[PDB]
């Protein structure tokens, strides 16, 4: 019954492309630019029923997110955060204050190293109440984070696969 | 007397079974009544 | 009627929070109640073989 969410990349299979709705997906980029480019594509790419939002760091979202004029939703939410951890702690409780998640996608663009100063144990445990809060309200959650020194991030990503 | 007082038991216990039931629901609800965001301040949404 | 009153908002209170604890521990009665002898229905130990 939920609607799946797609990816924007061009010429991409559906299998690494689809994205159902409850669940939590991961995106790394070298750039942030790259960051800008696709969370733009992405949001020109979704369907217009489809309940995209777009939380931001260290900048004023209205002015750095766009929509295409012949694709995409008619309308998003735009949410701007500190660039601080107690943002990201909090994010959930001020999005559920904010915003019913049922059937409602994240984009979660961080600023350039945002994910740099966050300890392994909160992570985990971050990502763990994230998946769980995707779960019980079959949201989908894009995290796109700019960042060039990310292995051990990376390799900590792979390590909660569950 | 004793048997109101029993019949208003009754009420109240399947009531407040109900209540905690829809916890979620009532905390979700308060979340968007009362509106804390401490530090995620949505700018607005965009067209 | 004052007195009655009274009588039933006292009740009213007093039992509210006798089914918020019914529920909040529900788990823990259905876990004590399994431990002390429930009734291990259908599935069945067959025996240890070593």
């Amino acid at each position: 019954v939920d609607p799946v969410f797609s990816i924007g990349i061009s010429s991409l299979w559906d299998e690494l492309r689809h994205m159902p709705a409850g669940g939590v997906w991961w995106f790394n980029v070298d750039r942030h630019e790259d960051a800008i480019s696709l969370a733009n594509q992405t949001i020109a790419s979704q369907a217009e029923t489809a309940h995209v939002a777009v939380i931001s760091m260290d900048s004023d979202p209205a002015k750095i997110f766009q929509l295409d004029d012949s694709q995409g939703p008619e309308k998003i939410k735009l949410f701007s955060m500190l660039n601080h951890e107690k943002g990201l702690y909090y994010l959930t409780r001020d999005l559920q204050c904010s915003i019913d998640p049922h059937n409602y996608l994240f984009i979660l663009v961080c600023a350039n190293n945002a994910w740099q100063n966050i300890p392994a144990e909160r992570l985990r445990s971050w990502l763990d109440k994230m998946n769980k809060w995707s779960r019980l309200n079959h949201c989908s959650l894009l995290v796109i984070n700019p960042g060039n020194n990310n292995d051990k991030q990376f390799s900590l990503l792979l390590e909660e696969y569950r | 007397i004793i048997e109101i007082i029993v019949v208003c038991a009754l009420i109240f216990f399947p009531l407040g079974y109900l209540a905690r039931h829809s916890l979620r629901r009532i905390r979700d609800t308060l979340r968007l009544f009362f509106a804390k965001p401490r530090y995620v301040k949505p700018a607005g949404t965009l067209r």
